[PDB]
RNA sequence: AAGGGAAGCGCUUGUGACCAGACUUGCGCCCGGCGGAUCAUCCGGUGUUCUCACCGGUGCACUCCGCCGGGCUCAGGCCAG
RNA sequence: CCCACCCAUACCCCGCCCUCAGGGUAGAAACGAUGCCCUGAGGAGUAGGCGGCCGUGGAGGUCAGUGACGAAGCCUAGGGCGUGAGCCCGGGUCGAACGGCCUCUAGUGCAGAUCUUGGUGGUAGUAGCA
RNA sequence: AACGCGACGAUACUACCCGCACGUUGUAGACGUAUAAGAAUAGGCUCCGGCCUCGUAUCCUAGCAGGCGAUUCCUCCGCCGGCCUCGAAGUGGCCGUCGGUAAUUCGCGUAUUGCAAUUUAGACACGCGCGGGAUCAAAUCCUUUGCAGACGACUUAGAUGUG
């Protein structure tokens, strides 16, 4: 009877991309860490690995999940969201969407 | 040659007629509404519209029609009375009926797997087809892993 | 604390409509559930005749050849007072703004699912924290009323019931709170001198 | 922040969250270390520095054979038989540790254990798993 | 041999092409890009959330250009004798046999190509 | 497959469906078993770019040409740390 | 009045394309010299000017070119090349001729012209059939 | 409100309810998704000692994704019954049985997923399977009626009766 929790990630919430008045850029992503409040907060993160989980129709090579990685790139304004960059933009239907940021690589 | 081109001949009876001086949007609409049908069952529908005791309802080529009661068998207010055009898909199914005969098969089980109707060259005649058929791993070193010790334990 | 949970129910007494209506619009945009309840027991800054006559103006608005469909619906509601703020804060003609206000739901008073949950409250928009105390301030219940909500005395008394519920309940908290400050003392001594001085030297 | 006996949290692969103990710092960001195997159930084996995380809990080596550590050390320690026991692997068994690894293990978790027993509930610390509640930040908890 | 020269990574500075303006709307207008010469319309005004015009700053590398994914470069081959053209390229060409040749003669090329260490890109048409 | 008073279009994902490439090992060394006599050098003829080659002779077990049962090196595709 | 922050094709660094400008390249182990190598800068565009390329019918030369073991044409939720006009391949159909390259030649390139001819739509199973 | 809701009757097929085998089933998006006084703010809480900026708080949190066996523990948790409770869009308590359960300590197993690769693990909804209980229906067309009517629609009546 472990009856403990097993997370090792950090909850995070896309919430948009980087994006003026009119135009948006779907290459970067806004990220909310959660329990990041400030710039300071923000740099802990910065370089952190973030990966966006989501279930799919068909099972490709023994499982249904399908992952995008990508990794926290520079704190975004003073509020510490950070801006991320992943290897494929995220879907834009994931807007206030879950992600799991991950500690690796670690400096501490 | 016909469009349904996925059905054995040995297990199906096949109707064709070309040129034929009915209205095309009428044999259309009453094609559609008998589609599917057991054979029975379609020939007395069409005999019934002749009688006008049942309507054929009209979807497409349905502009300014009349309503009627009998509309309410298929959820739908504009219904006619094609009778031409049942006459001539009576006189296809009963051709059709005489080649299952022919060929053997049971025409008490008979459905109306195929019907089609297209445009004749022009007065705007069509021709008619239709078939009756009878009714009846590359895992990873990690996953490979798990699921041994899954499988243990 | 930038704290995710799964659904936030929020206490709407003493709250500014607009400023509440600014943080639950965000929070739901970026993906939190939001419950507002007591949507009478809001509060609208300025005065109550200039609140009325805003809302005079609103029932002025209306189309002329047909009102069943394409007119603006004028609902007398505090909740729905409430949701028409915040539905003019979030895009609703989006599918984004549609989910939106699909995460949010708001109720008049406070229903029986929600009576024993966590009512949790927003201090960037309550009317103690923000107003000068020198300013006059109205209740959306009161406009409502006036206007034409026909459920005010049922809401009343509901509330009425559900705090005297409540009482009962806080007795039983202090019940089970003086049990508790008892036992913590009768067990102060059967434990360790260990454990007890190195959880004051820990912090606890 | 990582030295020889400083008890280290996995963050990924197979033994995620689990405690361990690092004995010695390899060449190009790669790091060997150990359960010990009868406290967590990791066996001597060798992880990257930027998935670990370092505790300020550091364990004395005293006794441990450093002469022994530098042997399992070397570039072909772990990775020699592996093509004959995955080949061979191919009703299912668990494979059979190289006699030498299982061989080894007991002596250095001998005497890394006995160290261990020493500091009170450090053994129940290694053996339990590292996770993340409700409300703890990493950037402020201190590790 | 099967495998081709080093080369640098091959890049596409648009993977898409360039329809004609309209050409979704009439259906008389093929895809195939034309300039347009109207003085007030947005495509040639350029225009942003218009159709793009082709221009030389989408122009690929020099290194790259005329290069398969293989890293090879297309060579169309009528016959035996083409293919022994094509002996001193194994590594840089691949060869790909015209639409109008005959089986039999697209299997003698088919085994001279194998002898000669050249790549067929349409080795496999008529098996 | 989409559809709550237009469609169609650009940038970017995602889901479903369907596909073209890439690889299947090549190169060189240490062994053994071989099958053979197109090693070198020299001699006569021939052709040439007058010093280089081709023929026939000579030369046959640490000298040359191919295979097998093995070992080692290097180069080798995609995504990554 | 003070601090931090958001972003334009703007400004800075790097990659690539094109153009222009400035240099080098023979007792040739020497080169699509109309070639190759190095350096720098520039890049909107109506009328207009210049240049290079793509495509069509026919002619001369050539590929000892392709082809009834299937030319041409057509179709393709199949591919590859080119910035592009376009070019090449796979699958299905088909039956009798056709293509690349250098020159020559012209009845040689269409979305408009209330364009010409032909074919076919919605209106519409509607008005209507005194 | 024909894309707002409630109560009730009958529901043949199908399979209506019950347990798990689950599903290569879906979800604007679980990973501890934990936490009920009310009321005031120029005041409040309380065990009546005192306390109140501060939820950066409380609970819970160890064990092959959490194994097996012991000393020791009467604490926590869940399922079924009984007595009552909850109706604003409906639940919790008490007792009881039954199953599990580190507050202390120890032993025997974990290796090899090879230096990371979502730690495929939750809920509700839907679907295929069994083996247990049970149920055994209507509407429309047709004819008729005229309290109705442009056509539909509507009020009526057709199973042995005041038809």
């Amino acid at each position: 009877p472990s009856e403990a929790g097993h997370r090792l990630y950090v909850k995070g919430r896309h919430l948009s991309y980087q994006r003026g008045r009119r135009n948006t850029h779907p290459k970067t992503s806004l990220i909310k860490i959660e329990g990041v409040d400030d710039t300071a907060a923000a740099n802990f993160y910065l370089g952190k690995r973030v990966a966006y989980v989501y279930r799919a129709q068909k099972e490709v090579r023994g499982t249904k999940i399908r992952v995008i990685w990508g990794k926290i790139t520079r704190p975004h304004g003073n509020s510490g969201v950070v801006r991320a960059k992943f290897t494929h933009p995220l879907p834009a239907r994931s807007f206030g969407a879950s992600v799991r940021i991950m500690l690796y690589p670690s400096s501490i | 040659r016909y469009a349904a081109t996925e059905i054995a001949p040995t297990k199906s009876a096949r109707a064709r007629g070309s040129y034929l001086r009915v209205s095309f949007k009428n044999t259309r609409e009453t094609a559609q509404a008998i589609n599917g049908w057991k054979l029975q069952r379609a020939l007395t529908f069409l005999q019934n519209v002749i009688d006008k005791k049942e309507a054929v309802p009209m979807r497409r080529y349905a502009g300014s029609t009349g309503r009627t009661a009998q509309g309410k068998q298929w959820g739908v207010s504009r219904a006619r009375w094609p009778v031409k055009s049942a006459q001539f898909l009576i006189g296809l199914l009963k051709n059709a009926e005489a080649n299952a005969d022919a060929k053997g098969l049971d025409t008490g089980n008979l459905i109306i797997k195929h019907i089609q109707v297209n445009q004749a060259p022009k007065s705007n005649p069509c021709h008619i087809e239709l078939i009756l058929t009878e009714a009846e791993s590359h895992l990873s070193s990690r996953q490979r892993g798990v699921r041994i010790r899954r499988a243990l334990t | 604390m930038s704290s995710f949970e799964s659904v936030v129910v929020i206490d709407g007494k003493g709250h500014l409509l607009g400023r509440l209506a600014s943080i639950v619009a965000k929070q739901l945009l970026s993906g939190q559930k939001i419950v507002v309840v007591r949507c009478e027991a809001l509060n609208i800054s300025g005065e109550f005749f200039r609140a009325k006559l805003k809302y005079h103006a609103y029932l002025r608005k209306m189309t002329r050849y047909n009102p069943t469909r394409g007119g603006p619906f004028h609902f007398r509601a505090p909740s729905r007072i409430f949701y028409k703020a915040v539905r003019g804060m979030i895009p609703h003609k989006t599918a984004r703004g549609a989910a939106a206000l699909e995460r949010l739901k708001v109720f008049e008073g406070v229903p029986p699912p929600y009576d024993k949950k966590k009512k949790m409250v927003v201090p960037q928009a309550l009317r103690v924290l923000r107003l000068q105390p020198g300013r006059k301030y109205c209740t959306v219940g009161r406009l409502s009323h006036e206007v034409g909500w026909k459920y005010q005395d049922v809401v009343a008394r509901l509330e009425e019931r559900r705090k005297a519920k409540g009482a009962a309940y806080y007795e039983r908290k202090k019940l089970a709170a003086r049990q508790l400050s008892e036992a913590k003392k009768a067990a102060a001594a059967k434990v360790d001198p260990k454990v007890s001085e190195a959880l004051a030297a820990y912090g606890y | 922040s990582l030295q020889p006996g400083t008890v280290l949290i996995l963050l990924a692969g197979r033994f995620r969250g689990k405690r361990v103990v690092l004995l010695k710092c390899l060449d190009q960001g790669v790091l060997l270390v150990t359960g010990p195997f009868k406290i967590n159930g990791v066996p001597l084996r060798r992880v990257n520095a930027r998935y670990v995380i370092a505790t300020s809990v550091k364990v004395d080596l005293t006794g441990v054979d450093q002469a022994k550590i530098d042997e399992v050390a070397q570039p072909k320690y772990f990775t020699a038989e592996k093509a004959k026991e995955k080949a061979s692997e191919e009703k299912p068994q668990k494979k059979p540790v190289s006699s030498t690894r299982a061989a080894d293990q007991k002596a250095i978790d001998k005497a890394l254990i006995a160290n261990i027993k020493k500091v009170d509930m450090l053994a129940s610390y290694l053996a339990s798993s590292f996770s993340l509640r409700k409300g703890d930040k990493p950037h402020l908890m201190k590790f | 041999m099967v495998a081709a020269k080093k080369h640098v990574p091959i890049v596409k500075k648009r993977t898409k092409r360039f329809m004609r303006h309209q050409s979704d709307r009439f259906k008389c207008l093929d895809s195939a890009w034309r300039k347009p010469k109207g003085i007030d319309n947005r495509v040639r005004r350029r225009f942003k959330g218009n159709l793009a015009m082709p221009s030389i700053g989408y122009g690929s590398n020099k290194k790259t250009k005329h290069m398969m994914p293989s890293g090879h470069k297309a060579f169309l081959v009528h016959n035996v004798k083409d293919v022994e053209l094509l002996l001193m390229h194994n590594r840089t060409y691949a060869a790909e046999i015209a639409h109008n040749v005959s089986s039999r003669k697209r299997i003698d090329i088919i085994t001279r190509a194998k002898q000669l260490g050249v790549k067929v890109t349409n080795a496999k048409a008529k098996v």
